[PDB]
RNA sequence: UCUGAGAGUUUGAUCCUGGCUCAGGAUUAACGCUGGCGGCAUGCCUAAUACAUGCAAGUCGAUCGAAAGUAGUAAUACUUUAGAGGCGAACGGGUGAGUAACACGUAUCCAAUCUACCUUAUAAUGGGGGAUAACUAGUUGAAAGACUAGCUAAUACCGCAUAAGAACUUUGGUUCGCAUGAAUCAAAGUUGAAAGGACCUGCAAGGGUUCGUUAUUUGAUGAGGGUGCGCCAUAUCAGCUAGUUGGUGGGGUAACGGCCUACCAAGGCAAUGACGUGUAGCUAUGCUGAGAAGUAGAAUAGCCACAAUGGGACUGAGACACGGCCCAUACUCCUACGGGAGGCAGCAGUAGGGAAUUUUUCACAAUGAGCGAAAGCUUGAUGGAGCAAUGCCGCGUGAACGAUGAAGGUCUUUAAGAUUGUAAAGUUCUUUUAUUUGGGAAGAAUGACUUUAGCAGGUAAUGGCUAGAGUUUGACUGUACCAUUUUGAAUAAGUGACGACUAACUAUGUGCCAGCAGUCGCGGUAAUACAUAGGUCGCAAGCGUUAUCCGGAUUUAUUGGGCGUAAAGCAAGCGCAGGCGGAUUGAAAAGUCUGGUGUUAAAGGCAGCUGCUUAACAGUUGUAUGCAUUGGAAAC
């Protein structure tokens, strides 16, 4: 009543998601830092890492767009 | 599958096999209906139900066929153009076997039949085994040639006899048949075509 | 996606397909795109009538073939076209 | 089977019912007693065919004399 | 070029209104009687009830370490896979519980979106690091396993160098749009990639093909959202709604959005039917009808929803995932009592419910699917074979001769006679079917692969393309089918009805008793209506009875009815909304008519044709209806 199949894809799919969780907690404390501490210099971290989960697929293309167009937002009216 | 007591329905609708072999017969000549109740008043003022019955009857006995089959033949003329008074009949005389008998290869309508059933006869480019398939004029259909040497033959290549609609070129039992039987070929037995009206209300 | 694949209307021990432009995951004998033409496998000569004009445009587009419908592009010679007009 | 208690005409001659038994009910409807709408199928379960009959037994459910 | 049949029944008798019943089709049918075979098709409608048992999605060693086996003195060669990794497991298969609404059909807008593999085109595939499966050892156990410490490998993972083009912004231009707002630059800033494998050649260096990888580009398919219209019953359901309606900032979502959030307002729907209750998957279609349309949503196909019940989430292009995961509930089972296992609405099959619906099967041989270069592998999808007259279609129980009449039965027109009845007996003949013998396909009139020849790109080699040869592959299958093969009418007929509708009548028995009945109605001692027999009639491997649906029924009347006396004019009036409405001119064109275009999936219906011995059936071509847009007509 039970497949190897599904049992090994399982047993990887905890590995994925231990790693994928450590990248998406440091995106989020980077975005943290960058909104706490506003500067330019942040900006560039964010849209690193932003974009190398984008790529990566852990993270919606389309919210690292926004995440990037939003936080740009910000750093020019307050600049 | 079919009565064995041809002389009872021949002598209960009126009509024999156009011989009247079934009615002279050997003996007392009768042409009454059968059973006790035979020599009765009440003769005539047959409703329209009943007489559209009988000579539906009559017509589904000359050949052999059963009401279903009758049906099927309907539906599948019905359909075409028109008024097809010329086209059933030719559809209903394309029997097979009864092309056989027209042909005067066998002694009955029903021994062509049980004949035909029994592989004894061949087709244009094919054989046939089911006596049952529509024909078209001008398909050869040659007898067969080791039926030629059976203990009885006589009578059926004794053919000379013959319908003109079936154009055999007699002593060589080519058996084609063209020029479709007219209705002075399809004697007064059954001439009538509201049992085609009968036919119409109960089939749609 | 698209792959031009056979897809029986036969009946019990009588089989008869058609060459038709369908998706990858639909189930056969389901719903399709664009019809190609029809094959009988006992048909002796001329066993696929075969369409060439959307069959090569829908190659064109990108369909992946089967092996029965690639050996019936190659009798007619659909194959020879598709490559030559490929080139 | 259900929870509805109807009267049923038994169609025929002689009845093998112990007012307690298990019948087979079909549509009918005798006109004499007002009330009944069904009819008992004889000769399919507990209760017995109709014998002594040869004309019309198929519907009464009686062997083939052969 | 469509195209429609009626009869019985209220009365002493007649005409009309009017209800009931019948003559015709059809089913996922069931039951009684009977029963020989073949071609197609269908076969839990009830308990989305519970399930014993065996199968239903894996694949790749040409990604990687290790291990095992067979050979070999060794170096090594070949085979196999427990594990890591990649891809697939979201397809395919089933069921119709739920759902009265953007669930579905149709037409559209996505300036408010996603899309792995696939198609076209375009740049790169350089260099490092730390780990952990497998393994070793220990603890804990009968084992499932689990925990702890070391050892490794990569196309697993994480940095770095580099951006042809990418993403996010800045500066001003372009062309603008339908209001938000889109489209294109020239320059600039910021951010951002990966992986090699197989083989050939080359002493080497190096070069090359191919698969694959990263970043893009083009389409295509697929998924999602919004809107107009169509789509059940009920007023013996009149108010419903507080994230409900609207505005501002932010968050979240592929995307717009009270989707969410904080603030400010009170709105939104509703008699043209909200809301409530009941019921139901919707559609293409099936059955019926002359038509308008009525009815069921069999099989199959499109879409939706579900996977014992109820929630949550990971991985992933895509799931909130039937045979993946976590939690709770209910139930069943195992235990050595600590703990566990389970979800047949997948294929067969069991129990139960029911009037009732089947093998606890064979093969991947073709088609399709997934992995793979191939070898191949997997495929209860699929193709066959069993069972069942369940329906349509087809064939059989024989043929010729044969008494102005065998026997028996039934009537006797009280000797005679009829009738069964050429029916029978008897003489010859055939073998569809049945039993032996010989031969024996169609699907595989395809194909993948491997040695060859030729072309074909690049060329220094290998792969791709076409022709020939080979392995060539069958569950059905020694099957369909064929032949002068032995025997032989031998192996095969039931069911309903007979007073009228409705084709078809006598006798015996009973005597308002026993019984029949679709309707009128038969039975009170002369019954063609009951029971039996004989005869006859209607069908036939089927026939009757039952249930449901349509027609007939103009009997809810738009086509297509009525309201003085037969059912039906409110007791009458004032009357809002609605419906209808005098004559002429002008404009527009919402109705109306007409042309072009797109679409209305396939299958089904009708017409033509081909193939099964013809048919049923299969295939093939044509064949409408509605919606939207655009262009005209102006009579109403
Ligand atoms: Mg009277
Ligand atoms: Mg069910
Ligand atoms: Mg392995
Ligand atoms: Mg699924
Ligand atoms: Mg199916
Ligand atoms: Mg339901
Ligand atoms: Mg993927
Ligand atoms: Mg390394
Ligand atoms: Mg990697
Ligand atoms: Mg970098
Ligand atoms: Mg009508
Ligand atoms: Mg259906
Ligand atoms: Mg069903
Ligand atoms: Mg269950
Ligand atoms: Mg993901
Ligand atoms: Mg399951
Ligand atoms: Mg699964
Ligand atoms: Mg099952
Ligand atoms: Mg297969
Ligand atoms: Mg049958
Ligand atoms: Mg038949
Ligand atoms: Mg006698
Ligand atoms: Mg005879
Ligand atoms: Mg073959
Ligand atoms: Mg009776
Ligand atoms: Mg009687
Ligand atoms: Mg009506
Ligand atoms: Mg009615
Ligand atoms: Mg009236
Ligand atoms: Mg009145
Ligand atoms: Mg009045
Ligand atoms: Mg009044
Ligand atoms: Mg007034
Ligand atoms: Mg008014
Ligand atoms: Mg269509
Ligand atoms: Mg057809």
């Amino acid at each position: 009543a039970n497949i190897k199949s599904n049992e090994k894809r399982l047993r990887q799919n905890i590995k994925r998601n231990l790693n994928n969780k450590g990248q998406k907690t440091k995106l989020k404390t980077n975005v943290k830092n960058f909104h706490k501490e506003i500067n330019l210099d942040n900006l560039g971290n964010v849209y690193s890492q932003a974009d190398r989960l984008a790529r990566k697929g852990i993270i919606s293309t389309n919210r690292a767009r926004r995440l990037k167009s939003r936080n740009v937002a910000v750093l020019n009216k307050t600049q | 599958k079919y009565t064995g007591s041809i002389f009872k329905r021949s002598r209960r609708l009126g009509f024999s096999l156009l011989e009247n072999n079934k009615e002279f017969s050997k003996g007392k000549k009768r042409k009454t209906i059968p059973g006790q109740h035979g020599n009765r008043f009440r003769s005539s003022t047959m409703s329209g139900y009943a007489q559209q019955l009988q000579e539906k009857q009559r017509m589904q006995y000359m050949y052999g066929i059963t009401d279903k089959q009758f049906r099927r033949l309907f539906r599948l003329v019905l359909k075409q153009r028109g008024n097809l008074a010329v086209n059933l009949f030719r559809v209903l005389e394309s029997r097979l076997d009864n092309i056989v008998y027209r042909m005067g290869f066998a002694p009955t309508r029903r021994s062509a039949r049980q004949l035909v059933n029994h592989g004894h006869v061949l087709l244009n480019d094919r054989t046939v085994d089911t006596p049952s398939i529509i024909l078209n004029p001008g398909d050869k259909v040659r007898l067969k040639a080791k039926t030629i040497k059976i203990p009885i033959v006589k009578a059926a290549s004794e053919s000379g006899v013959v319908s003109p609609f079936v154009e055999t070129n007699n002593k060589t039992f080519e058996g084609t048949y063209v020029r479709f039987p007219e209705r002075s070929e399809l004697p007064a037995g059954i001439n009538e075509s509201y049992v085609v009206e009968w036919y119409k209300r109960l089939v749609k | 996606m698209v792959k031009i694949r056979l897809m029986r209307m036969g009946r019990v021990h009588y089989p008869t397909y058609r060459i038709v432009a369908v998706d990858s995951r639909v189930k056969r004998d389901g719903k399709y795109i664009a019809l190609i033409g029809h094959l009988n496998p006992a048909l002796k000569e001329n066993k696929c009538k075969i369409d060439e004009a959307v069959a090569l445009e829908w190659l064109n587009k990108g369909a992946k073939p089967t092996d029965t419908v690639r050996s019936l592009f190659s009798q007619t010679g659909l194959w020879k076209k598709f490559v030559e007009s490929k080139k | 089977t259900n929870g509805f208690e109807v009267l049923t005409y038994i169609p025929g001659e002689g009845h093998n019912l112990q007012e307690h038994s298990v019948t087979l009910l079909r549509g009918g409807r005798v006109k004499d007693l007002p009330g009944v709408r069904y009819h008992i199928v004889r000769g399919t379960l507990d209760t017995v065919g109709v014998e002594k009959r040869r004309q019309q037994r198929s519907a009464y459910g009686a062997k083939k004399p052969k």
